[PDB]
């Protein structure tokens, strides 16, 4: 019976610790995945605008190389 | 001990917080400067009201409360208003940019910038407690901050405080006073995220409160201030057991044992009576039987749904004022031979009763009549799931076309978070169905 | 203290710009000297959204004024409230684009752009918390159209996490003869669809028709038209500028009005051009739209409605509910609660009550179809094309701008045909 009592409280501590642990890691994976996703959304937007700067260089080139 | 810390998140949370703390000050005889003449133990004590107020050496009674918003203009009004001396400036926390009605910004983009500071300030309150019981969290479902920041904070609180109890007062959205078309998205996202982190949640349907102000108080077009005064009365009823003592007083935690049969089935329906104008209360005394009866009138519920068409899993009555058990028992016996009260077959049918003797207080210039006796019923009914069905349907209409989804994706979220949240909601509605089915 | 930075580009841009500041300064109780001599406290509570405070109680519009043609800015300076605008915030070039989009976007505009950016950056760095930008411009000319859309693209590169909002003036053969304007508009739309978050379609056709048909004005000047623009611009920015039950910023407007990122072209409306029922009826009527589109030819995705003046909120609530019920077929059923109403106590000048309407309607396709017809009547026969190839533009850029606008139209058609079941 004293053995069983020890096992119950130890089970309680373990499940509580597991909950804290799973909560900490799930949040870390979500915040990382989110930061990455947002960064990739902005990086794609900037790349599109970079192509617009590159295309405008081609247009000003094309005008001068008419002569 | 046992201290409770209140956390007010976003506009709805903060404004409801204003109304609640103002009313608590009135109920306990605490002045706007924090002085309480009737409190003879200066700078400390373990009286009932100390669960909610700490004390400074200078005799100031300070709410165990943090107010957080991602934008400064609502909290600025607390800083410059009537009750500005009640709070230490460090209890009132604001960023510069809101969540713009977007869960992703509240939880991630903007929320992540202020979350460590919020937990620092909460930690400062928790360190002043000798036996912290838990947290009361006030927020809207619909706002970007009330949804996204609250769910981030609840997750972090589980990490830092373990299984320490967390209760919510959650504002469920209505068309009449809503602010965003994307409220259904934000509501489902927070509900899914928060579900494992909350022990008990009291939903307040803005439409139920709006209707009650219209019908019972003859207010043509209720404002937030009208709604909040009423909400604060209901909140005061629920917390009264923590803030006062008395022989027939029954602790909120003891109601909770009865109200939560399974961890996910944690959404009590609150019903409150009497809500009556000064004009109509004059020369009309509402008895124990009358206000108890009013608890089974669906028009008096904080959430629109029909309990006559569901099953009960628990019924709690929380009385305040001039009420004795003899009258309660008589009122209950009458109700039990006259109403549609069907319990599930696995739960006993006895109503659980508490009585606090301090009468209801009203705020000056308010709409509610001062009465001698009031009651808040807390029931656990399968009917509350109607509120989920309505919200899930609104979510489905938009989501099938992915309307507005790009605002969330643009802030780092994925489609898979929406579908996962929604599935958890389908499983919740399913859970409420299963608990209502007879045993084999 | 959530700040907006205003940019006015070209003749139209600068003209409607100056009108805007006149009407809102008047509404906020601001003199042409920049002093507060108003009576209500609600006037100054959110003043910082649009005005800088320099000491001595001086309020300076956070406004930048731009043109490739030096003349127009003498008009602003020597108009009413010319004394209010910051002198450093004026940025003028020399030649003028002469209705050539390619000149404004790729050539002359490109040379003047960096000095505008310097003024943007200076205004932006002083902001507690920048919401973003509102550009006033036309799409028919060359500066407002070409240099305006270049500016957007460059601003978006430096402030990609800020809101870009335009008030764009759409061309009608009923107002201007300049034949090349359908090219300039199409090229501009191509940019706006990719690079703005929200665009108010101020359609010259609709403004003409309001002035001619409704107001009975036999020959409409730009001054008659701009009285409409300014009343509208005053209306749509109300919830940005005043405290109410609903406090708004440019991001919350976008989130709530824009269900799909390309479908960000709004039909504004105004009433009166009354009882509460009548105002409500009028604001949903074709005759009151600032864009020549019939709402009854499409479906509303979203609607925002602003009522101004002292009236019964209960009545406004019932009438708004009433008009949705009676007109249920014209609102998509897959976005619940897609009509939102706000009330502001401060009426505009000379009216007891008004109604301003912001619509995201699939009926805006009629505007774009009109432009696309005038465009296609020239491009298949190659008319005036050398004006553009001569600046170094490829011919494929014309084809691309065209079928991106064609895509926009058929996307507005897709969501119109869509059902809940
Ligand atoms: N009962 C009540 N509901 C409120 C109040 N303020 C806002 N709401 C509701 O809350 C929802 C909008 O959320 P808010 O709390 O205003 O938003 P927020 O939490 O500040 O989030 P953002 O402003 O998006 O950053 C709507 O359903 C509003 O009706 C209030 O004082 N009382
Ligand atoms: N409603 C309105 N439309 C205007 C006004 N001024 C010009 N427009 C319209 O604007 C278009 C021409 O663009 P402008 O602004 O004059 O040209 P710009 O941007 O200055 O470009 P360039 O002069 O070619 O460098 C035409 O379609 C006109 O009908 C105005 O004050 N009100
Ligand atoms: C379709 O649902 C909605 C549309 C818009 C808004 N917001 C935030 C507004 C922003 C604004 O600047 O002007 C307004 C004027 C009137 C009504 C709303 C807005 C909110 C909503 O639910
Ligand atoms: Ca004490
Ligand atoms: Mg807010
Ligand atoms: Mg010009």
């Amino acid at each position: 019976k004293r053995e069983h009592e020890r096992e119950v409280i130890q089970k309680a501590i373990e499940e509580n610790n597991n909950f804290i642990k799973m909560a900490k890691e799930k949040l870390a994976q979500k915040m990382e995945s989110n930061k990455e996703n947002r960064e990739a959304h902005l990086a794609a937007m900037l790349e599109r605008l970079q192509e617009k700067d590159k295309h405008a260089e081609e247009v000003r080139k094309n005008k001068e190389l008419k002569e | 001990m046992r201290e409770c810390i209140s956390i007010h998140v976003g506009q709805a949370g903060v404004q409801i917080g204003n109304a609640c703390w103002e009313l608590y000050c009135l109920e306990h005889g605490i002045q706007p400067d924090g002085q309480m003449p009737s409190d003879k133990t200066i700078g400390g004590g373990d009286d009932s009201f100390n669960t909610f107020f700490s004390e400074t050496g200078a005799g100031k009674h300070v709410p165990r409360a943090v107010f957080v918003d991602l934008e400064p203009t609502v909290i600025d009004e607390v800083r410059t208003g009537t009750y500005r001396q009640l709070f230490h400036p460090e209890q009132l926390i604001t960023g510069k940019e809101d969540a713009a009605n977007n869960y992703a910004r509240g939880h991630y983009t903007i929320g992540k910038e202020i979350i460590d500071l919020v937990l620092d300030r909460i930690r400062k309150l928790a360190d002043q407690c000798t036996g912290l019981q838990g947290f009361l969290v006030f927020h809207s479902f619909g706002g970007g901050t009330g949804s996204g920041f609250t769910s981030l904070l609840m997750e972090r609180l589980s990490v830092d405080y373990g299984k320490k109890s967390k209760l919510e007062f959650s504002i469920y959205p209505a068309p009449q006073v809503s602010t965003a078309v994307v409220e259904p998205y934000n509501s489902i996202l927070t509900t899914h995220t928060t579900l494992e982190h909350s022990d008990c949640a009291f939903m307040v349907d803005n439409e139920a409160i709006y209707d009650i102000c219209r019908r019972n108080l003859d207010i043509e077009r209720p404002t937030y201030t009208n709604l909040n005064r009423l909400i604060s009365q209901i909140v005061s009823s629920i917390t009264a057991s923590l803030r006062f003592d008395g022989a027939l007083n029954v602790d909120l935690t003891e109601f909770q044992t009865n109200l939560v049969p399974y961890p996910r089935i944690h959404f009590p329906l609150a019903t409150y009576a009497p809500v009556i104008s000064a004009e109509k209360a004059y020369h009309e005394q509402l008895s124990v039987a009358e206000i108890t009866n009013a608890c089974f009138e669906p028009a008096n519920q904080m959430v629109k749904c029909d309990p006559r068409h569901g099953k009960y899993m628990a019924c709690c009555l929380l009385y305040r004022g001039d009420v004795v058990p003899k009258d309660v028992n008589a009122a209950i016996a009458t109700i039990k031979t006259k109403r549609s009260i069907q319990f599930v077959d696995w739960c006993p049918t006895g109503f659980k009763v508490g009585i606090n003797y301090q009468p209801p207080t009203v705020v000056p210039g308010g709409d509610l009549a001062k009465v001698q006796r009031a009651v808040c019923m807390l029931s656990n009914t399968t009917a509350i799931a109607e509120a989920w069905a309505r919200l899930d349907h609104k979510f489905d209409l938009m989501y099938a076309k992915r309307a507005f989804v790009h605002w969330y994706v643009g802030e780092g979220m994925e489609e898979g978070e929406f579908s996962e949240a929604r599935e958890d909601m389908a499983a919740l509605e399913k859970d409420y169905e299963e608990v209502g089915v007879d045993s084999v | 203290m959530r700040e907006i930075v205003h940019i006015q580009a070209g003749q139209c841009g600068n003209q409607i710009g100056a009108k805007f500041w006149e009407v809102i300064s008047d509404e906020h109780g601001i003199d042409p000297t920049g002093s507060y001599h108003g009576d209500s406290d609600l006037q100054l509570e959110r003043i910082n959204v649009y005005y800088n405070e320099a000491t001595g109680n001086k309020y300076v519009p956070r406004a930048i004024l731009v043109d490739l043609e030096p003349g127009t800015m003498d008009s602003v300076r020597s108009g009413p409230f010319g004394q209010i605008f910051r002198p450093d915030n004026f940025v003028f070039g020399q030649s003028g684009a002469g209705n050539n989009w390619a000149k404004g976007h790729y050539t002359e505009g490109a040379e003047l752009v960096d000095s505008v950016l310097d003024v943007v950056r200076k205004e932006s760095e002083s902001c507690d918390c920048l919401q973003g930008f509102q550009l006033t411009h036309s799409l028919g000319g060359g500066t407002g159209s070409g240099m305006g859309t270049l500016l957007i693209s460059k601003i978006r590169e430096e402030y990609p996490d800020r809101i870009m909002n335009t008030f764009s003036v759409m061309p009608s053969p009923k107002v201007s003869d300049t034949v090349v304007e359908p090219y300039n508009a199409t090229l501009s739309v191509h940019q706006l669809v990719e690079n703005t978050d929200e665009t108010y379609c101020i359609d010259n056709e609709a403004l003409y028709d309001i002035c001619f048909r409704t107001l009975k004005l036999t020959t409409p000047t730009y001054g008659d038209l701009n009285h409409l623009v300014s009343a509208t611009m005053s209306g749509v920015t109300t919830c940005l500028r005043f405290p109410g039950q609903l406090n708004a910023d440019l991001r919350k407007l976008a989130v709530n009005m824009v269900p799909f990122p390309r479908l960000h072209f709004f039909m504004p409306g105004f009433a009166p051009l009354l009882t509460v029922p009548e105002l409500t009826q009028q604001m949903f009527d074709s005759k009151n739209m600032m864009a020549a589109c019939d709402p009854r030819h499409g479906r509303y995705l979203t609607v925002a409605a602003i009522f101004r003046g002292r009236m019964s909120m209960k009545e406004v609530d019932e009438q708004m509910l009433n008009v949705q019920n009676k007109n249920s077929s014209y609102f998509v059923e897959w976005i619940p609660n897609n009509v939102k109403t706000a009330v502001c106590d401060i009426p505009p000048r000379g009216l007891k009550m008004s109604a301003t309407f912001i619509g995201n309607s699939t009926a805006i396709q009629e505007l774009f179809k009109r432009i696309s017809e005038q465009f296609t009547a020239m491009f298949r026969r190659k008319a005036f094309l050398h004006w553009y190839t001569g600046e170094g533009m490829d011919e494929m850029e014309f084809t691309e701008a065209e079928s991106n606008m064609n895509d926009l139209v058929s996307e507005y058609q897709q969501y119109q045909d869509a059902t809940a079941d």
